[PDB]
RNA sequence: AAAAAUGUUCA
RNA sequence: GGUCCGGCCGGGAACUCAAAGGAGACUGCCAGUGAUAAACUGGAGGAAGGUGGGGAUGACGUCAAGUCAUCAUGGCCCUUACGACCAGGGCUACACACGUGCUACAAUGGCGCAUACAAAGAGAAGCGACCUCGCGAGAGCAAGCGGACCUCAUAAAGUGCGUCGUAGUCCGGAUUGGAGUCUGCAACUCGACUCCAUGAAGUCGGAAUCGCUAGUAAUCGUGGAUCAGAAUGCCACGGUG
RNA sequence: CGAAGAACCUUACCUGGUCUUGACAUCCACGGAAGUUUUCAGAGAUGAGAAUGUGCCUUCGGGAACCGUGAGACAGGUGC
């Protein structure tokens, strides 16, 4: 389905369905179903438009989307305005959190020659 | 119990008292695909039974401890036919050349210093 | 050898338990995961003194930490040297 | 009842020099206990042998510290002077209980 | 890392800091200390934290939800 | 070299009866364990029995031993001179060698399940959808035609 | 019985 | 026999186990072969034959091999110091290159359910059940054991079922965000663990290259040391194979 | 690989505070039971203090341990 606004994937049990895509993810996916008393493995093929009307509420008490995707790059630059050891870490992109800063580092300094 | 045999096969020994009674395998209050799941070890064992067809006319009880699934199933195999070994000694010649009193020695070998297992030694590379 | 360097080490493990270990730990509840009240909290961080997690075991005749047992309290040859002599009882070579 | 536990390194050790007690205590007493194994509470090292590099040769050790503990039970409570006073030996734990 | 169940206060150099907040501070402190909670309500200072060969001065800024003197100062220099 | 090595014999497969069955299970070794194995031969099995109410073990041996080893180059001296010599297969190392082939051909046919594989791959006799069929014409080509001796 | 060099000075 | 049905009770030492002392294998016998020589190949019997299987043992020596920093030491050198004592920082850069590893790329698998069987060690500033709370990491509460008693302790692949269908996905897991646990006075450089969110690269790897002959390879866990606190490391153990 | 665990401390390296018969050894002389709990400032090392303890033996002087100071012969150096 689409939960209301932007495209999920289809004919897919609901669980699969809610994927990562802000703020839900793997734990949130069966949790939000099965706290709505809507079955786990309901395809949106076997999607009814009664278990439609439960669903869009529990998603509407965590900061999912856009809505999300904001506060997060306010913050990446909170601490390089501070200018941490994190901070002004990030106007490379050295790594932050765990990961060697000599070498090992392809998916977050950048490759090899 | 008029029979007994030890038989430890692969780290396990299994008691075996042949009792007076009729075919039944009782192992643990229980059958061999009743104290373990699916299994290929349970017909191995009866290898021997058929072999000259036993096992319809005296019941046994088998109390098997330790090592494998079919290391367990290796001492049941070893013990019964080390207790019809001495309820016929006919067979005799007939269970030690069918390898049935033969203790299986292929055991798990253990690790050393500066080798990784037994024998398995690090790659080296250049390139 | 490095006599110096060894000296140093020693004097750490009188107090160690003599101005530290029961002075210090004194913390109870309300200074613990128990609990927090931030009067002792903050005056019974106020001493640091010597610690027993600044010091290393140390062989007792060398005093590096390289290649240290505990079992015996001394280092890799100070263990080694012994015990091909004979000296200690029932250590052996493997061989099952 | 009572507890005798002897354990001591060698087998020339904790079998010998050790029933000079199950003796003296038949008399005074008016059971014995003969010498029940257990199973062996034992080690092995790794020290390197070297005393720089080289990791493949270093020392490995094996020290089995047997354990039968003979451990004479006795609701006779008259034993304890030919058992303990009397009687001594030494490089093998000698405990003993009510 | 964590101040475990409840807070700490992580008491490391809290002997100059009550006299440098009866008149405010605008003086470089000389501090080898690189380790105390920043608290949001002392700000407007200026903290020299060492590096371990030079002692920088740095003008503390405002909102620090949790941080220390540490994550401020140098550690080793690039190319 | 100068002794024959070969290790203890496997046991025959004990709930059909057969020997070559338990050495495909081999062949088809996962995890280094024969469990997970002995299911998909025995699921690809079924298939085959399904298609083939009579033996469909005989649609193994056929197309297997139909193919017939030969060729290497080697050299050895004769009289004094070394010439570069030819050297024949023994006809029981053809066998050994071509029982495993077949089954070994399976895990690259692009499929879902080891079902849909072996089920259609082994059912041919003479008209292989497995390697038996293509190592045919390599194995005469070569032979007796680009083979100066037996 | 399947091509193929070259090795700074000094125990 | 009893049974709170549980080796739960007495009871019996048979049995497995434990672990001290033995029995045995010696081409010893049997045939053939071989200079009638030594000896070899089969055969038997046996748990085991022809250096049974697995350790430990490196000759006379060579490499002025490594190691004055484990330690020892000849000479040399420094002497309000190449000495000494303390606080902070570094040894965890980085613009590249390479060694040694770990993890996947998936249904011969992944996930959800329930379930099967192990071995060997650890331990009184010690291991810490239990029971309470905590989704959780874990915190509280507190027994037991000087450990064939009690605690660490709970094997994992496997197995039967539920499902997903060969998609970079329900594969895979990097990166990062936010919130926590714990060891420590204290974790910013440079401590480990958990919760959630974000969800990567990788679609089984070229030229080239390596190990391994049997319970070996293969694979699946497990424990120990070190250690205040840092294993995809080292060391050790069994399952399957 | 030496290193079966580099926060500080360790750790030799570095920057800074600080000392020079010494941090570590022996021996001689001087003073003082050893110590105990505490203050201030300093990053600490420490420096400068406030009270408190008057032990072990004596052949009564003397010692025994130990603390501080004095002084060298010496000592120190994981330095080559």
């Amino acid at each position: 389905a689409r939960i209301a606004g932007i495209n999920i994937p289809d004919h897919k049990h609901a669980v699969i369905a809610l994927t990562s895509i802000y703020g839900v993810g793997k734990t949130r996916s069966k949790a939000i179903l099965a706290a709505a008393g809507i079955a786990e493995d309901v395809k949106i093929s076997e999607l009814s438009e009664g278990q439609i009307d439960t669903l869009r509420d529990e998603v509407a008490k965590f900061v999912v989307e856009g809505d999300l995707r904001r506060e997060i790059s306010m913050s990446i630059k909170r601490l390089m305005d501070l200018g941490c050891y994190r901070g002004l870490r990030h106007r490379r992109g050295l790594p932050v959190r765990g990961q060697r800063t000599k070498t090992n580092a392809r998916t977050r300094k950048g490759p090899r020659k | 119990n008029q029979y007994y045999g030890t038989g430890r096969r692969k780290s396990s020994a299994a008691r075996v008292f042949i009792k007076p009674g009729n075919g039944k395998i009782v192992i643990n209050q229980r059958s061999l695909e009743q104290y373990f799941g699916r299994e290929t070890a349970r017909m191995v064992v009866r290898q021997p039974l058929e072999l000259v067809d036993m096992v319809e006319k005296l019941d046994l009880y088998i109390t098997v401890k330790g090592g494998g699934i079919s290391g367990q199933a290796g001492a049941i195999r070893h013990g019964i036919t080390r207790a019809l070994m001495e309820y016929d000694e006919s067979l005799r010649s007939e269970l030690r050349k069918a390898g049935f009193v033969t203790r299986d020695a292929r055991q798990v070998e253990r690790k050393k210093v500066g080798l990784r297992k037994a024998r398995r030694r690090p790659q080296f590379s250049k390139r | 050898a490095k006599q110096s360097m060894k000296a140093r080490e020693v004097k750490r493990v009188a107090l160690a338990d003599k101005y530290f270990a029961k002075r210090a730990e004194l913390k109870a509840i309300i200074s613990d995961v128990n609990a927090r009240w931030n009067a002792v909290l903050k005056l019974q961080t106020l001493p640091r003194d010597s610690s027993p997690s600044r010091q290393r075991n140390r062989c007792r005749q060398t005093g590096r930490p390289h290649g240290f047992l505990r079992k015996f309290g001394l280092s890799r040859i100070k263990v080694r040297e012994a015990a091909m002599r004979g000296e200690i009882p029932g250590l052996k070579k493997a061989s099952w | 009842r009572i507890r005798i536990r002897l354990k001591a390194f060698d087998h020339r050790l904790i079998d010998q020099a050790t029933a000079e007690i199950v003796e003296t205590a038949k008399r005074t007493g008016a059971q014995v206990r003969g010498p029940i194994p257990l199973p062996t509470r034992k080690e092995r090292f790794t020290v390197l042998i070297s005393p720089h590099v080289n990791k493949d040769a270093r020392d490995q050790y094996e020290i089995r510290t047997h354990l039968r503990l003979v451990d004479i039970v006795e609701p006779t409570e008259k034993t304890v002077d030919a058992l303990m006073r009397l009687d001594l030996a030494a490089g093998v734990d000698v405990q003993i209980s009510l | 890392r964590s101040l475990k169940k409840g807070p700490f206060i992580d008491l490391h150099l809290l002997k100059k800091v009550e006299k440098a907040v009866e008149s405010g501070d605008k003086k470089p402190l000389r501090t080898w200390s690189r380790r105390s909670t920043i608290f949001p309500n002392m700000i407007g200072l200026t903290i020299a934290v060492h590096n371990g060969r030079q002692h920088v001065p740095v003008f503390v800024t405002d909102e620090m939800v949790g941080h220390k003197l540490g994550e401020f100062a140098p550690t080793r220099t690039y190319r | 070299r100068r002794r024959v090595i070969g290790q203890r014999k496997i046991l025959p497969d004990p709930k059909f009866g057969s020997e070559l069955l338990a050495k495909f299970v081999n062949i088809l070794m996962v995890d280094g364990k024969k469990s997970t194995a002995e299911s998909i031969v025995y699921s690809a099995l079924e298939t085959l029995a399904q298609r083939s109410g009579k033996s469909e073990l005989e649609a193994f041996e056929v197309a297997l031993e139909n193919v017939r080893p030969t060729v290497e180059v080697k050299s050895r001296r004769v009289g004094g001179s070394t010439y570069q010599v030819p050297v024949e297969v023994r006809p029981v190392r053809r066998n050994a060698l071509a029982m495993r082939w077949i089954v070994e051909a399976a895990r690259k046919r692009g499929d879902k399940s080891m079902a849909l594989r072996l089920a259609n791959e082994l059912s041919d006799a003479a008209e292989n959808k497995g390697t038996a069929v293509k190592k045919r014409e390599d194995v005469h080509r070569m032979a007796e035609a680009n083979k100066a001796f037996a």
